[PDB]
């Protein structure tokens, strides 16, 4: 239910490939995005379960 | 990389891929047990893909090798990327043959215009998704201090170097991260940041590695 649940996905500026989770309200889901490596915002998540723990229902 | 070529097979002996599950950032071997990626590569589980072209397919010279330790820079700082370098120690030394080799570490720091060659398998497009399968190669020009810090101001350190191209078109991306930018046969970077990819006026930037040969050195030596 957090706002930052709302936010979109962030890759940021370092150029690395990792697939990390956010969560998509649009669909009511978690969802997969590459994330960069560094600066990670909040709606970043490393596993399905941590990110629909935290922003499930939002 | 963005608009690069193809490299050939094995023509980049010394390049690696960190894959956890998948390929998520390259690497340079430095010698037969050791290699050199950026700290923002950090994760745990990383297995080291040694003698790859191809990596969605097993071509027959590669080498697939654990991560005993990983160690960060001391300095290494998440929110300025200053430091943005790291040590990864193989569990078993790698087979060292004309597909798998290392690149020395540099004498001296390179100068603006000394023509470089980054590589990696990250995206090849700047607006847009598409990763290779197949290694693809970049030569690229350092660029003066004074460039890359009117291009990101406020946010370039001593320990960080501007290479590419103003006009855009051709740099390093996602996916390209801890690779090397090999100057004159010997490493002078890390693929690092920069502002998105390829765009005009933000060339890539990269760890300066010339300002870390001896802490290189006797960090692999003590470890
Ligand atoms: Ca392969």
């Amino acid at each position: 239910r957090p706002d930052f649940c709302l936010e979109p996905p962030y890759t940021g500026p370092c150029k690395a490939r990792i697939i990390r989770y956010f969560y998509n309200a649009k669909a009511g889901l978690c969802q997969t995005f590459v994330y960069g490596g560094c600066r990670a915002k909040r709606n970043n998540f490393k596993s399905a379960e941590d990110c629909m723990r935290t922003c499930g229902g939002a | 990389i963005v608009g690069g070529y193809t490299c050939g097979a094995n023509t980049v002996p010394y390049q690696v891929s960190l894959n956890s599950g998948y390929h998520f950032c390259g690497g340079s071997l430095i010698n037969s047990q050791w290699v050199v990626s950026a700290a923002h590569c950090y994760k745990s589980g990383i297995q080291v893909r040694l003698g790859e072209d191809n990596i969605n397919v097993v071509e027959g010279n590669e080498q697939f090798i654990s991560a005993s330790k990983s160690i960060v820079h001391p300095s290494y700082n998440s929110n300025t990327l200053n430091n943005d370098i790291m040590l990864i120690k193989l569990k078993s030394a790698a087979s060292l043959n004309s597909r798998v080799a290392s690149i020395s570490l540099p004498t001296s720091c390179a100068s603006a215009g000394t023509q470089c060659l980054i590589s990696g398998w990250g995206n090849t497009k700047s607006s847009g998704t598409s990763y290779p399968d197949v290694l693809k190669c970049l030569k690229a020009p350092i660029l003066s201090d004074s460039s890359c810090k009117s291009a990101y101001p406020g946010q370039i350190t001593s320990n960080m170097f501007c290479a590419g191209y103003l006009e855009g078109g051709k740099d390093s991306c996602q996916g390209d991260s801890g690779g090397p930018v090999v100057c004159s046969g010997k490493l002078q970077g890390i693929v690092s940041w920069g502002s998105g990819c390829a765009q005009k006026n933000k060339p890539g930037v990269y760890t300066k590695v010339c300002n870390y040969v001896s802490w290189i050195k006797q960090t692999i030596a003590s470890n």
